[PDB]
This record gives structure tokens, C-alpha cells and sequence, in this order.
């Protein structure tokens, strides 16, 4: 999913937690590019 | 015109205030607090938390949960909370008019750093921010140069060497053992008097308590000797609902464990080793300029006799004709943010900052290049 | 029997057996693990310390020690305890009747050879012993005689030339820089990906990844810039707890410092510079020889991308009418040992063994007059 | 003012002044020093490379580089360096309105002495320079004009006779091998007794421990002889971290490469019979007075021993009814500059300068048809 900023869980295994915080990083850096793109 | 903001994000502590000044405004614990399980108070119509101070002033009915472990920012929702906490609540501004330095711990996480700028640019956003490394803020606060800083918190314990203003990162160590730590090992150690303490309440009594009543023995097994023979090292301390309690040798067994951690269970060294470890990773030219200038910093270095320990240590491993120094100032417990202050003052440092426009153009990748 | 027995101690590893076979007979690892916690059942065949395979396979509850330091031996009891279970426990053979030929690094200190000597004469006493270079057994498995000898175990990695037979110490190069800093260095750079290895039985498992995942990249600044648009070069591996991990760059950032030697803090040149260096220090008519024979041996040239990175380098470094030829054999992982079953076989071999009655009259100084 | 400056640039060492005077104004090390580590605190006047004194002090955090390898300039951005701190910062005069007296190896490429001549000119522009071989200097410091110099610095050994002013350049004789060599051989050397000097910074120390504890020995095989039996020629060394050292026989065999120089492989003679060739390759009538007038300078001829094994050797070689005479003063270190300001300050020399009318004329070609 591209589309949820903010997911709110204590994460036990470092595995998924850095899975779930490229992800997040993923989707606001998609928010980013397109805020760039729009700019004319 | 615009006042530059120091915020400094621990495991455990947030001290955020204002650039230019000599201490923090708002000093609090970094902690969430959220509703408990037992239906026992509904009637609070709150949002979905507490932070800071208004958690543990009602945290009776609430479970507390630390957003920070070791070091690593482990939820950023919470994080986001104690920011906004710290924002709006706390030192009562604006962040679209202020920049702000944040603080990061040796060798973290690179995403830790960028979520770090993305959340600070784009949901609370400012004009600029700036992330800084928190031994060379202590040694910005002592001010010198060269010198070894020994920075120990409630979530790691890490030494980092540095010679006329360069670092050396093969030589920077890290221990996972700090203040949470020597708590949880002092809530276990007190159940051998009867005291049964468990709750995450109860946490915060047990660590009143260490900051209140523990100490740094100069010999471990003279000062056990001696609390074995006489009643001299006891203290009393009362609780909350009345109740007084007396301890001993736990006043000295607790910090004890900085020295020896396997009374916890881990195979690593302690403190004066680990430092003693990192001395020797370095060159041969820089060690003398390094004895000298052992520097403390941390809230975890605050214990009445952990100087003289750490000096009686680094003596008996260093050779005999070197002078070991321990400098350790009455307000290191805020060196970092002094340091903060001292760096964000400075008209050197002005055209260092990152804009919003750089951020924009780059992403959230300009702060390895721009960020030591 | 009078069967010589040939008996590798590296850094990491022991690779022992008996002389005219193609393999050793026993390959076990080199550590002494000693237990760290507190024993409540009795009997059940506890012991004191553990050595080789045993000590691996019990390693959550040991701390595991390693004897040899960068091809010198620290701790001699721990060495003692090595010896007797490659000779009784692993080879089942009684040292009282078998010769031994035993290895050593170049640029090693003289006590150590020393004490090797005293430790095999007067405790495991054989008929004989020798101790050769390893560099040269390298080229003895290799069948050639002129060459260039890049040797890199866990502890050193060494350049010995030798051309028709005669070796060139002046030129013989080395360097502490091998597969344990390597480890150490994945241990560093997997706590970017929030990773925390810390206890030496933890040590190994970073090792193993090392070992299955881990590979040298032809260009590294295009493999970075390719790791860092898409992850297919991201890999999975399987913790014993059963966590599942995923690296990317870390593959090949790890073996990169034997290239380059500043990711670490040292201040040397990479294994190509120091192998076109040594080649330079060399005759000029013998240059071209060596510049097509260059031999590979040891664990830490496994990973699978050395040979065409270290051609390419080289022949960068060389003149453009010379043929760079590597040679990297699918066995060079126990070249030592095939070369010392080589050398121990020859006929031309049996006179220069140090017997018992010259050790006798000149003591434990002969190893000097007699080996290399 | 017009008084002439005189600049000796050796191989390690600097030495400066003006022309007149009996001894240098400024001796400091030939190194460039550059950065290796991060840098972490802004601003503190922190500078991109050091030179001399500066980059010796500071050398813990620096790489340090000779521009100068055996008496050949091999980097000339590093040695506009050493030049422009020479003039400004040292001897604190301004170029333009002083000559300068420049030194030079002989059997040196005319490509250094072209490039010398362009730098002085064109960018430290002087109106007149003038470059002279070392060994003329040498016998000009001595007071006579008859004798053979045996000059050894840090990188060359170079043999000049010259008989009533008329030099013989078919009999000069040159050497590379002088005091880095021997620091080289040192540190290849002390890994016999454990001791490991990798880094720059610790062949500074290991030049210190050369120049402090080293001497030549009358016998050596006597000598070797005596520091197997007993204790008596070991002596300790204090590292700048605390350690203490203990060298023995190593004391004496590095300046024995000098004599032999099979030691670090080289298929060249000894420095007596070097000298000994240069005597029987000049006429028969002049070889007595140069027997009598050997002439040391340089600082590798000051170690404590090497007067009287060169005469023994000497007279070893040469028939039985010769007086063979070493001539080794105390100041023999600085002869060279010695002899350049009794040069510089003659009447007539002041007819012998290359002006810059001439260099313009003629390019930077005039230094061969008007300097040796
Ligand atoms: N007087 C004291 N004695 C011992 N420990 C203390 C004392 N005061 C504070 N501490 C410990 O310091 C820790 C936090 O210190 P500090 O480094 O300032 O915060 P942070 O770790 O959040 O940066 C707390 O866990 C607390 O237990
Ligand atoms: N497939 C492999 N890829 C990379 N490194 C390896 C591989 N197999 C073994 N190694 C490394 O080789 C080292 C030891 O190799 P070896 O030279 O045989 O032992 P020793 O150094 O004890 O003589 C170990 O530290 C290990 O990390
Ligand atoms: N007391 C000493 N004993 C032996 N060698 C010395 C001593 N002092 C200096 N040296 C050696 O002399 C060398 C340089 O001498 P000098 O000729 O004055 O400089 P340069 O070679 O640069 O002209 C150095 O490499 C140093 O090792
Ligand atoms: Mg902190
Ligand atoms: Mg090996
Ligand atoms: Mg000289």
C-alpha cells in the first residue's frame, strides 16, 4: 500500500519493524516527489 | 531575529528550550501514557493519551510506555506526541518561525536521522533543523578540544574519542547498559528485603529511589564488609502511601553493575574497560592528550563516586606514568543542550543550517551530507 | 607407523591430518569456550571448557575465546588445550612416535616459534618437528615454482614472492588486516539496519552470514549507486531463533576494506597496491614472471568476486604489455595443508627434520638455525 | 639589505638561514601532513594541510608525505609548500630582494634542477639563485681543499673527491641508501620482539628510537656474540602512550646495513669499500692525500661508532704503509649549510649568480652551462 503516512504499533523483531519504516519512508518520499512535481 | 530552538530527545528525558540561554525551559520525561485495561476509570473523555508530566501525575490508571529503546526511536506516532507535547504545551510556541537542533547518539540508524528531518520539515515544519552528535556538544559544553566523552543515558552508554576537532568512528564504542537498566536490576534486587514492586508505577518510585539513595562505592568488597559488619549505610525512604523502607548495601549494588555487568547477565565489560578499550583503538600519538581529558557527561554519570572509581580504574589499567583526569562538572547532566546552546549561538554556524527550499530539492537525504 | 603428521593452526581454523593424503582428516575451528553462568544439574558429562566443535555447538551459555591473535599466540594453556584434542581426541593418534610439521606467518615474533618448539618437544614430545612458511606451501600444492603468494586467513594476510626457488624476504609484505576485522566490521555496519550483535557467540553467526551472503563487487561505486535505486540485491537470511533479516549494500561494504583499509581507520594501502608494491620491490627480471603467476590462497579469497576485482586492479596498477594472470583454485582454502602433505612426502625432505638429541644439545634456539 | 639566504633541502630535513652566520635559523622536518579522519567541530582554524613542525606535532590525526624521495623532488605542490613556509613563516623574509644558495645531490636528473629554477624564478621570483653540490660544501665547512666526502643523509650516500679544487667526476660515486632505509629496516626488524609500527606517525617515533639508541659496533660478529650471552647492551625506550621498550642486538644491526647491504637485499658494497673504489678509480699520485682526508658529513655519520670501524675497515683494504685519517667533527650535521654561508659570503662568487636577465634570456637551460 502507497497510500498510509503513520501506522501506530510497537514492533518486536527488528525485521519488520525497519520493513515498516522503509515503508512509511517509501510513501512520504512519494508525497514529496509529487509536492516537487506539481511546482510548475 | 528569529530565536533558534535546542531540543534534546533522550531515552528517557526530552530538555527543549531556547538557544542563547544557560538551562533548559522544559525538563520531562519522555514517556506516553495510555488508558489501562481494568475498567476501572472510564469516565476520563480524554483524546487517547498523556504525555510527559500529565501521564505520570495520573499514572495510576494508565500504562506507560517509553517511545525511545536504547537509543532507537522505536514508534514515531509517540514520538510525534512528545514533539507536539514539547511544542505547544511545554515551551508554549510556534514552530513555524523557530529552527531547531535536534541530538543523535553514535552510530544509530541512518532512517532514524531522516524520519528525524522528514518529521521535523513536513508535520511540524520548520524554517530549518540541524542534527548534531551529542558527545561533541559535551565537549562543546566543557570547553576544549581533545578529550574522550563518556556519555551514558537511560538507554545506552557510549565513549567517543576526539583529537583537535576530528573524530575517529573506528574507536567509538557502545554499551547497551544505562539508567532503565540499573532500575529494572534495582527492582529486582529489592524483593530480597520483601519489597515487591512490579507495576510500571512502581518503576518510577524505584527509580526515585536510585537517584535519591545510590552511590559509588571507591572498593566493592570492603563496602560490602562494611554494610555486612555495621548498620551505618542504611537509609530510609518513604513511599507514597506512608510506608518507610530501609536499605543497604543495595544503595552501592545497583551502579555496581556499570562496572560489572555480568550481574545482569551480559557478557561485555564495564565502563572504565570499555573506555580503556577505546583509548587503545587510537593512535599512539593521541592517547596521552586523551588521559587527560576523560569527560563525563549524562544523567547516569550523576552518582556521588563514580569519578574517583572511574579514575581508581583507568590508573590500574593505564601504565603508571600518565596522568588520568576525570573531569566532571556539577551540570553535566544538561552538557549536551549547554552544548546545543553554546552551538547554536555561534555566527559561524548560521550558513549550516538546512533550509526548507534545500530539503525540497534534495529529499530526505541531505542530511548525511550537511549532518556530521 | 613413522607416519608424518602435517597440522595447520591459523587464526581461526585447525586443519589437521596425517601426510600423503589430498585432505585433512580434521577441520574444526580454533576457539575455547569456558561457561559464563551458573551451573544447578549435577554430573551429566559438564566440563570445565569446551574446545573445537563442541564449544560451537554449546555456545549460547559459553564464552568462546580464541588462542591466536593475527598469527600469535596469546594464551598458551588454551593453545595446550587445542593440541591435545587435535592429537587424542580428533586424530586418535599417540604424538610419541609421529613427526609434525606445523606453520607460521611471516614477520612473527621469535618467542613464539620458540615456545612452539618447547611446548612439542617437552610436553606432546615427538621424534620431530618443523615449521614452515605457509606461503610456501601455497605454491608447493600450486605445483609451480615461481609465483607470487597472496595468503589471507582470519588473523594476517601476507605477499611472499618466490622465483626458481629462492624467496626475496625484503619484499615479503603484511598486513592485520583479514576475515575477524572483516566480521567485526559487519558486526559495526548491520547496526545501520537496527541489528544488535553483541556477545561473542553472536560473533559466529555474523560470520556465517558473512560466509553465504557476502561478495566483492566488480565497480563499487556503480554497485552502490545500483543498491541504492532498486533492492535487487537485497538478500534474506535466517536468524536460529528463526527472525528473518534483510541486507543490502552490507554484502559487499564488508569485504570492500580489503581494498580499502580506511572504512576501518587504517592508514595502509589494499591488498592490490600492496601486491603491486611487493612485485616492485622485486628484480626487474622476474617482475613478468611473477606478474602471471599470482597464487591465491586461504579463506578470506573465497568470496566470489576477488579474482576478477584483483585482475582488474592490478592490471590498472601494471603496464598495459603485461599478462595479469590470477590464479584462484577451487580447493586454495586448504592449500597449507596440501602443500605441508606435499612437503612432509618428499624423500629429499627427511634430513632436514630437527630430532630430539639436537634439540637436547642446542636447545630450544635451533628452530632458527634450522627453519626459515 | 642583499644578504643572501642560504637553503639546504634534504631528503627529511630543512635547514635554512641567512648566508654569514655559523649556524641554521631554521631546522625542521621535510613533511606535508594532511587530514585522514572526519572532521566534527566547525570553524577552530582548522587548515587542510601542515607543514614542518606543525604536522610533526599534530601528526596523531595527520598522513604525513615526503615530498623528497632519495634526493629527487617527486611532488612539487608539497614542495612549493615547504618552500613558501620556509621563507614566510620561517625565516619570515620576503623573496623578492634576496638570493638564494640551493643544494643538490649529484647524479641527480636535470629535469629537478630545471623545475628548481623555475619555481625560484617564476613564482618565489629571487634576483639570483644558485645551486651547488653538497659535498663541495661539505670540504668548503672543513677549511681545506684536498680530501674524499662521504655525505649520507636521508636518502643518498654519495662519495666526491676532489684534489687542490679540481674535482674528479668520474670517481663520484653514489648510493641510495641512507637513514629511511634504515628506519624501514628498523621497523621490519622490531616485529622479532613483538613490537608493530605500521602507521607514518609511528616511523617518526621508530627515527626517534634510531637516532637516540643505535651505534655501529667495531666487531659485529663479537658483538652479536655478546648480546647472545648476556644482558648488558639492552636498552629501554619510553613510547609516547606510557609503553616502555627493550631493544638489544637490534641496536647495532641497523646501522650494519650500511656495511652490508645484503641485509635489506641489495647486491651493492658496504660504504668503506664504496669509498675504497672511489679512491682507486682516481690518479695514483693523489690517492695518499686522500687518505689522509676522508671527510663525514651528513647526519647518518652520527652515530657513536662509525668513525672507527670505517677507519679499520679502510685500513683493512688499503696497504699497510698509509695513514688512514677519519675526519669527523661535532658539527658535521650542519656542514653543508656551514659551507654555503662561507660560500655566499666569498667576493668571488658574487660574479657566479644566475640573475634574471639571464635566466629570461635563456630559459630555464642556463643552470647547466653556469652550475655544476
Ligand atoms: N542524581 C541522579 N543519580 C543517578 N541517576 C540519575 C540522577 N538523575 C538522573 N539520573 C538518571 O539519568 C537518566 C536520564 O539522564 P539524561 O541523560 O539527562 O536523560 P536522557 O538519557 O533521556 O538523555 C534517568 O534514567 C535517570 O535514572
Ligand atoms: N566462503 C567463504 N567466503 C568468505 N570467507 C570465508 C569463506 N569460508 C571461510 N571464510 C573465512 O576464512 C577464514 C579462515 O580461513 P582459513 O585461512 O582456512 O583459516 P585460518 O585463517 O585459520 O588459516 C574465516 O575467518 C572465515 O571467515
Ligand atoms: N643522532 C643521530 N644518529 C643517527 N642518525 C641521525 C641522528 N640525527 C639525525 N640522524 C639522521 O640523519 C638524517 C637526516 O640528516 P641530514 O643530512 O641533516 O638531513 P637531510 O638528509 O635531509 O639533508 C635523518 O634521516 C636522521 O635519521
Ligand atoms: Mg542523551
Ligand atoms: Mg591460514
Ligand atoms: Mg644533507
Amino acid at each position: 500500500n502507497a497510500t498510509l503516512l503513520k501506522f501506530g504499533y510497537h514492533f518486536t523483531q527488528q525485521g519488520p519493524r525497519l520493513r515498516a519504516s522503509n515503508a512509511m519512508m517509501n510513501n512520504n518520499d512519494l508525497v514529496r516527489k509529487r509536492r516537487l512535481a506539481d511546482l510548475t | 531575529e528569529t530565536t533558534a530552538l535546542v531540543c534534546d530527545n533522550g531515552s528517557g528525558l526530552v530538555k527543549a528550550g531556547f538557544a542563547g540561554d544557560d538551562a533548559p525551559r522544559a525538563v520531562f520525561p519522555s514517556i506516553v501514557g495510555r488508558p489501562r485495561h481494568q475498567g476501572v476509570m472510564v469516565g476520563m473523555g480524554q483524546k487517547d493519551s498523556y504525555v510527559g508530566d500529565e501521564a505520570q501525575s495520573k499514572r495510576g490508571i494508565l500504562t506507560l510506555k517509553y517511545p525511545i529503546e536504547h537509543g532507537i526511536i522505536t514508534n514515531w506516532d509517540d514520538m510525534e506526541k512528545i514533539w507536539h507535547h514539547t511544542f505547544y504545551n511545554e515551551l508554549r510556541v510556534a514552530p513555524e518561525e523557530h529552527p531547531t537542533l535536534l541530538t543523535e547518539a553514535p552510530l544509530n540508524p541512518k532512517a532514524n536521522r531522516e524520519k528525524m528531518t522528514q518529521i521535523m520539515f513536513e508535520t511540524f515544519n520548520v524554517p530549518a533543523m540541524y542534527v548534531a552528535i551529542q558527545a561533541v556538544l559535551s565537549l562543546y559544553a566543557s570547553g576544549r578540544t581533545t578529550g574522550i566523552v563518556l556519555d551514558s543515558g537511560d538507554g545506552v552508554t557510549h565513549n567517543v574519542p576526539i583529537y583537535e576537532g576530528y573524530a575517529l568512528p573506528h574507536a567509538i564504542m557502545r554499551l547497551d547498559l544505562a539508567g532503565r537498566d540499573l532500575t529494572d536490576y534495582l527492582m529486582k534486587i529489592l524483593t530480597e528485603r520483601g519489597y515487591s514492586f512490579v507495576t510500571t508505577a512502581e518503576r518510577e518510585i524505584v527509580r526515585d529511589i536510585k537517584e535519591k539513595l545510590c552511590y559509588v562505592a571507591l572498593d566493592f568488597e570492603n563496602e560490602m564488609a562494611t554494610a555486612a559488619s555495621s548498620s551505618s549505610l542504611e537509609k530510609s525512604y518513604e513511599l507514597p502511601d506512608g510506608q518507610v523502607i530501609t536499605i543497604g548495601n543495595e544503595r552501592f549494588r545497583c551502579p555496581e553493575t556499570l562496572f560489572q555487568p555480568s550481574f545482569i547477565g551480559m557478557e561485555s565489560a564495564g565502563i572504565h574497560e570499555t573506555t580503556y578499550n577505546s583509548i587503545m583503538k587510537c593512535d599512539i600519538d593521541i592517547r596521552k592528550d586523551l588521559y587527560a581529558n576523560n569527560v563525563m557527561s549524562g544523567g547516569t554519570t550523576m552518582y556521588p563516586g563514580i569519578a574517583d572509581r572511574m579514575q581508581k580504574e583507568i590508573t590500574a589499567l593505564a601504565p603508571s606514568t600518565m596522568k588520568i583526569k576525570i573531569i566532571a562538572p556539577p551540570e553535566r547532566k544538561y552538557s549536551v543542550w549547554i552544548g546545543g546552546s553554546i552551538l547554536a549561538s555561534l555566527s559561524t554556524f548560521q550558513q549550516m543550517w538546512i533550509t526548507k527550499q534545500e530539503y525540497d530539492e534534495a529529499g530526505p537525504s541531505i542530511v548525511h551530507r550537511k549532518c556530521f
